[PDB]
RNA sequence: AUCCAAGGAAGGCAGCAGGCGCGCAAAUUACCCAAUCCUAAUUCAGGGAGGUAGUGACAAUAAAUAACGAUACAGGGCCCAUUCGGGUCUUGUAAUUGGAAUGAGUACAAUGUAAAUACCUUAACGAGGAACAAUUGGAGGGCAAGUCUGGUGCCAGCAGCCGC
């Protein structure tokens, strides 16, 4: 009878059953062992803040051919160094080093077939000024 | 906590003061006197929400320190005195007599009373017993203690108490089927006539009640209060008459009272 | 430390976005009644839900039941009181045949324009917002006023406007004094 | 055009505070929100009191215009009126006067700096300023 | 620990340097207004009497907060002393005049020009609100409109202070007195010093 | 770009009209004109 | 961890405001006991409990940014077309013209309130609105929207997914 009991008093070996299965789940397993809180680098938060410690020209190779523009920062909270995407700038002329910067997640998978990486997060403010609004030309940066 | 507590939030006040929600933030904490926190009535209430005599929380005590309420003949100078079940209300100055009476819903309502109503007062007793010397005491409903009772007299009888000497009058014995008032619970404010009486020794008794309408109920023991006879009531009813209705029949007469 | 007051929301968001039949309708509707959110239409939509729900889940209990009886005569009589529902359809089952526009037709927005007061629907929501329009003596510029049936004979201008009572308006008797002056210039 | 019409609703006569208290309703057409002081001068001329023992307050107009509604008391006396009445009301009627005060922190900060001050105080007012002197 | 060891430089009892540069951007805006508004907050008036007669690099002690500030007024005219003057601040300090417009030709220029060389923590500030109207209900206009027109070229600050009132004044006493600069990169690799004698 | 000192509200082609009448308009331009482009409705045609 | 004449002496804001630190992350060192209640020897005194206002795009409700005409011009349709022209509509435009309506805002006053601020009323001003100027994200497919022009094509076939 389906491989399950039907029994009306075996309540008990249906619900060990429910929890010996639910850690073949994704989001239970890392949700209820505290993973997000223990090695993720923002520690289980939607943003971040840190210090542009180095500039990178990080490079998709295939297929296609691009030179990703991209910042290693420490982040201030942690003391971790994590990599970052940071948009629409060709010429990165709003961010230099030793910036404070708030990082928000990016949810680019990049390929394995070229080794171009898909960096986890994006670059939201430099030095408190919205990136956005800086490309847009909104708003001028102080630059320190 | 870390003694008695002397507040008393406005969500947690009794649904049967009919208190708004947004007015302020506290309900009146009634005092420690005649009657249970849970069912009491304080006077603030009664002289504010319900009379409309007072429009603040200091014109109930303007009126107070001026002597013109009495409960049960003695005039009380407090805001929140506890006048709960049976009790007499009166204004000198208005001329003007009540008695705490449930109405069908559950909660009090105005009820207009005669002089010479006013002057006695009913209880169901709580307990009998012999205190000190020997003498046997009646303790009653609102916590009168009363010497030297009928020896008739047992538990859960309705005694009559004059209020000027403060005597037994007379009294009912809880025979089966009398007159009787519901006092707690889900069917407060009914009036009916008891059918028996089932008795569980050692846990709760229970009463199974029918009404004029011959609908039948049950409570428990506790919720009892015996009034009088088959159409003899002691004591003046109020409109209603304690009879339960259904919504429809209740709907029905609010529209059958429409017609301009 | 108070009551925490209440509230709720009022409009649901459609479940897929971009729906080209659906969209095509809301204009419709939008054009046929002078709106100008498609929150207006989410509205009725959310109303009508729940007038559906209220429905459908007094269908299944039996009748001669007291609950059903109750409430369904409260809900059909409700609805009666503003004309949405006919005189004939007074059941629970033809609640549920009735749709959006014959919400949207008893709006005091519309039942201007129908009673011939305004020219246009659009002129109808702009004197109902200038604050020209009284239903008998109070002044309504909501045009979701959702008039309830026997307040249809009472919509009229009102004894503030000067298209109902006293003095003409600001426009009005500006271009009066220039005329006057220019007259006495 | 306009007529100034009053009504009283709900009328009760309060013995035990000496008063009536009832619902103002004023139909004013072409008039804004006719004062209380008019209002008090027509209720004492309608029911035959003093000025000084008529109160009204709490108005609100409705939506549009045309009709206000509020509160309205009639003592039985001047005297009863001065001794029921809640004393911002009386300032209100000129009846009485704003009793002029200090701030509140500035009385609260007056009541810490006696809690430091156990007795008269002249006996430690002698002693500092002979020490002063010293 | 560490956040306590990073203000050892800022004890203001003996070497405490904490510069502050008064910059109004309107000509019809005094700075010794600006510095009277706020030094008179302090309720120490006898600094306000030693600040008159004829200098331009001021070193006070406040012995409220017990700091040690380093007041420089920029030459008016000479646009060199001004970028001069804000390259070296730990603060900047912005006046803004409520009736005449910052200079698109002038104090614009000023604003880009020492935003674009680098400017640390800086200060909004309003000394002639109740120049116009009395009423605050359309000071706050122009209060409002002064907080937006310098959110465009400053978003790191919200609150354009009055001088008008102690509130502020005493706000932005306490964050010159109190609050740890943000460090310019170029300048502090290198290593500066003020001088006196 | 940065907009002047004096943002004190308080004392070229033609704009498209905000709101309701947007809605008119749209009103208007889908289902009053109606544009069939070879058997289709076509919206934002070019040069054709 | 505070003062100090060095002998001694004082300390607990996870109460209301407010500061540092921390961090993606969070308000005024305001007014008042008039409400709601509570405490006391008590009607009166007291209450950062609480109420009021500021700050506040946390959410939530309602809904301004325009509405009518006449002209022409281009059409379309309705019937009379034998042709003209006889009216009924409905569009489109023409930064063409006309007379209207009204609040945002300002403000005598009055209401409001402990005192105020604001709201509801209301004298007197207040728009052709070529600027009382609606934005935010998109226009390969998913998924509504380009068969358009220029530059790019050495920072560029490109980036939730597929990608050309």
């Amino acid at each position: 009878g389906k491989g399950k009991p039907r029994g009306l008093n075996s309540a008990r070996k249906l619900r060990v059953h429910r929890r010996n299965n639910r850690w073949a789940e994704n989001n239970y397993k890392k949700r209820l062992l505290g993973t997000a809180f223990k090695s993720s680098p923002f520690g289980g938060s939607s943003h971040a803040k840190g210090i542009v410690l180095e500039k990178l020209g990080i490079e998709s190779k295939q297929p296609n051919s691009a030179i990703r523009k991209c910042v290693r920062v420490q982040l201030i909270k942690n003391g971790k160094k994590v990599t970052a995407f940071v948009p629409n700038d060709g010429c990165l002329n709003f961010v230099d080093e030793n910036d404070e910067v708030l990082l928000a997640g990016f949810g680019r998978k990049g390929k394995a077939k070229g080794d171009i990486p898909g960096v986890r997060f994006k670059v939201v403010k430099v030095s408190g000024v919205s990136l956005l609004a800086l490309w847009k030309e909104k708003k001028e940066k102080p630059r320190s | 906590a870390r003694g008695p507590k002397k507040h008393l939030k406005r969500l947690a006040a009794p649904h049967h003061w009919l208190l708004d929600k947004l007015s302020g933030c506290y309900a009146p904490r009634p005092s420690a006197g005649p009657h249970k926190l849970r069912e009491s009535l304080p006077l603030i209430v009664f002289l504010r929400n319900r009379l409309k005599y007072a429009l603040n929380g200091r014109e109930v005590k303007a009126i107070l320190m001026q002597r013109h309420v009495k409960v049960d003949g003695k005039v009380r100078t407090d805001t929140t005195y506890p006048a709960g079940f049976m009790d007499v209300i009166t204004l000198d100055a208005t001329n003007e007599n009540f008695r705490l009476v449930y109405d069908v819903k559950g909660r009090f309502a105005v009820h207009r009373i005669t002089d010479e109503e006013a002057s006695y007062k009913l209880g169901k007793v709580k307990k009998v017993q012999l205190g000190k010397k020997g003498v046997p005491y009646v303790v009653t409903h609102d916590g009168r203690t009363i010497r030297y009772p009928d020896p008739n007299i047992k538990v859960n009888d309705t005694v009559k108490i004059d209020l000027a000497s403060g005597k037994i009058t007379d009294f009912i014995k809880f025979d089966a089927g009398k007159l009787v008032y519901v006092t707690g619970g889900r069917n407060l404010g009914r009036i009916g006539t008891i059918v028996h009486k089932e008795r569980h020794d050692g846990g709760f008794d229970l009463v199974h009640i029918k009404d004029s309408l011959d609908n039948t109920f049950v409570t428990r023991l506790n919720n009892v209060f015996v009034i009088g006879e088959q159409g003899k009531p002691y004591i003046s009813l109020p409109k209603g008459k304690g009879i339960k209705l259904s919504i429809a029949e209740e709907r029905d007469r609010r529209r059958a009272q429409q017609g301009l | 430390p108070r009551a925490p007051r209440t509230y709720s929301k009022t409009y649901s968001t459609p479940k897929r976005p971009y729906e080209s039949s659906r969209l095509d309708a809301e204009l419709k509707l939008a054009g046929e009644f002078g709106l100008k959110n498609k929150k207006e239409i989410y509205r009725i939509s959310f109303q009508l839900s729940k007038i559906r729900r209220a429905a459908r889940d007094l269908l299944t209990r039996d009748e001669k039941d007291p609950k059903r009886l109750f409430e369904g005569n409260a809900l059909i009589r409700r609805l009666v009181r503003v004309g949405v529902l006919s005189e004939d359809k007074k059941k629970l089952d033809y609640v549920l045949a009735l749709k959006v526009e014959d919400f949207l037709e008893r709006r005091l927005q519309t039942q201007v324009y129908k009673l011939g007061l305004a020219k246009s629907v659009h002129h109808a929501r702009v004197l109902i917002t200038q604050r020209h329009i009284a239903v008998g003596k109070q002044i309504v510029n909501i045009p979701s006023f959702m008039v309830r049936l026997d307040s249809e004979k009472h919509i009229d201008f009102a004894p503030t406007s000067p298209f109902g009572g006293a003095r003409p308006g600001r426009v009005a008797r500006r271009n009066a004094a220039r005329k006057a002056e220019a007259s006495g210039e | 055009s306009d007529a100034v019409t009053i009504r009283t609703r709900k009328v009760i006569s309060n013995p035990l505070l000496a008063r009536k208290q009832f619902v103002v309703d004023v139909l004013h057409p072409n008039r804004a929100n006719v004062s209380k002081d008019e209002l008090r001068e027509k209720l004492a001329e309608v029911y035959k009191a003093e000025k000084d023992a008529v109160s009204v307050f709490g108005f609100r107009t409705q939506f549009g215009g045309g009709k206000s509604v509020g509160f309205g008391l009639v003592y039985n006396s001047v005297a009863e009126a001065k001794k029921f009445e809640p004393t911002y009301r009386l300032v209100r009627y000129g009846l009485a006067e704003k009793v002029e005060k200090a701030s509140r922190q500035q009385r609260k900060q007056k009541k810490n700096r006696d809690k430091k001050i156990f007795g008269t105080g002249k006996r430690l007012a002698k002693k500092v300023a002979r020490r002063n002197a010293d | 620990l560490d956040s306590i060891e990073n203000r050892k430089l800022f004890e203001g009892k003996n070497g405490a340097a904490k510069i502050i540069t008064i910059v109004p951007l309107v000509n019809d805006l005094d700075p010794l207004d600006i510095l009277y508004k706020l030094l008179k907050c302090a309720d120490d008036e006898g600094i306000m009497v030693q600040e008159v007669d004829s200098k331009r690099i001021f070193n006070v002690h406040i012995k409220k907060f017990k700091s040690n500030l380093k007041i420089i007024i920029p030459d008016m005219t000479n646009f060199l002393n001004i970028l001069d003057c804000a390259k070296v601040a730990d603060f900047v300090v912005f006046g803004l005049s409520g009736v005449q417009e910052v200079d698109e030709e002038f104090g614009e220029q000023i604003i880009r020009a020492l935003e674009l060389q680098g400017i640390a923590s800086y200060i909004g500030v309003i000394s002639n609100l109740s120049a116009v109207h009395e009423k605050e209900k359309f000071q706050l206009d122009v209060k409002q409109s002064l907080e937006s027109y310098f959110k465009h070229f400053f978003p790191s600050e919200e609150r354009v202070y009055n001088l008008e009132k102690n509130s502020d004044a005493l706000n932005v006493l306490r964050t010159l007195c109190q609050r740890l600069p943000r460090s310019i990169n170029w300048r502090d690799n290198r290593g500066y010093v003020v001088a006196d004698f | 770009m940065a907009k002047v000192h004096g943002s004190l509200a308080r004392a070229e082609k033609p704009k498209k009209p905000k709101g309701r009448a947007y809605k008119r308009l749209l009103y208007t331009r889908r289902f009053v004109n109606v544009t069939l482009v070879n058997g289709k409705r076509r919206m934002n045609p070019g040069p054709s």
